[PDB]
């Protein structure tokens, strides 16, 4: 959006621009300790570049035909979880390297939070490796969900 | 040891939503029970050529 | 008419495809609401519906 | 209203648009736990049809 990028990034002057653009809690952006400023500026202005996920969908479409022509598979959901869009959790989440973020649009049921999750780690354990062994991207998956 | 598709999953954007969605053409590829395999069986067979 | 027996045909498998654009149509969504009375979507699927 | 629908629904970015358009409690929309976001987005954008 025009509010985020500008021509080039600025030292976030107005916090009212942050409230409308990319998150909830105009209260939790009003109060924000004078410590996470360097983290938030480094967070928000490194989101413009870096976006490509062909191999992400490969593991999903591989697991698709693993349980498409072959019958139903009952499995578990093992994950870590992020909470919000532009709040302390989303600011605190950014820290630490090798953390993959998968946004859940409607995390109401268990189905969507189960499939995108199992897709990410190595190759869903323990479901017969057989043909392919896809490399495990930065392990320790962290989904974004409202519920 | 194929190195076919390269995309080191760098996924900073899904952390930060409220991003303008790109309107483009859709694939709409329906992996039919038998045909989905056959498409790959033709690709590997084309790959030999 | 009666000569020989059995044979018959095994129908070939084919994919399915659509009108190409990202956004959802107003009719199909508004008309889906006319039958059911669920608050959120049972099945938990928007695009496949 | 023009604030609600737009051309097509957006991932509710500005909460100030919600305060003026369709309800009371600019305080209770300011504070709203990071759990009912998926419910509110699914609620508001299924009222058009």
């Amino acid at each position: 959006r025009a509010k985020l990028v500008g021509a080039a990034r600025e030292g976030i002057p107005n916090r009212n621009d942050v409230a409308k653009s990319t998150g909830w809690n105009q209260d939790q952006v009003q109060k924000f300790p004078d410590n996470r400023m360097d983290s938030l500026i480094s967070l928000l202005e490194q989101m413009q570049t870096g976006q490509s996920k062909l191999t992400r969908l490969v593991k999903g479409f591989l697991i698709l035909l693993e349980m498409a022509e072959r019958k139903e598979v009952d499995f578990h959901v093992g994950n870590h979880i992020h909470v919000t869009y532009a709040i302390a959790p989303v600011c605190d989440s950014y820290d630490l390297p090798g953390r993959c973020y998968v946004f859940n649009s409607k995390p109401t049921s268990e189905a969507h939070a189960a499939v995108l999750l199992a897709m990410c780690r190595e190759y869903p354990p323990p479901q017969f490796a057989s043909h392919v062994s896809v490399p495990a991207d930065a392990e320790d998956v962290c989904i974004v969900s409202q519920g | 040891s194929r190195i076919g598709l390269p995309t080191v999953v760098s996924l900073y954007d899904l952390m930060v939503p409220a991003f303008i969605a790109q309107n483009s053409a859709l694939e709409g590829a329906r992996l039919s029970g038998d045909l989905s395999k056959a498409v790959g069986r033709v690709h590997q067979m084309l790959g030999m050529v | 008419p009666r000569s020989r027996t059995a044979h018959r045909v095994d129908m070939v498998r084919e994919c399915d495809f659509n009108p190409t654009m990202n956004l959802k149509a107003a009719g199909p969504k508004a008309r889906l609401r006319g039958s059911g009375v669920k608050s959120r979507r049972r099945v938990s699927e928007v695009p496949l519906a």
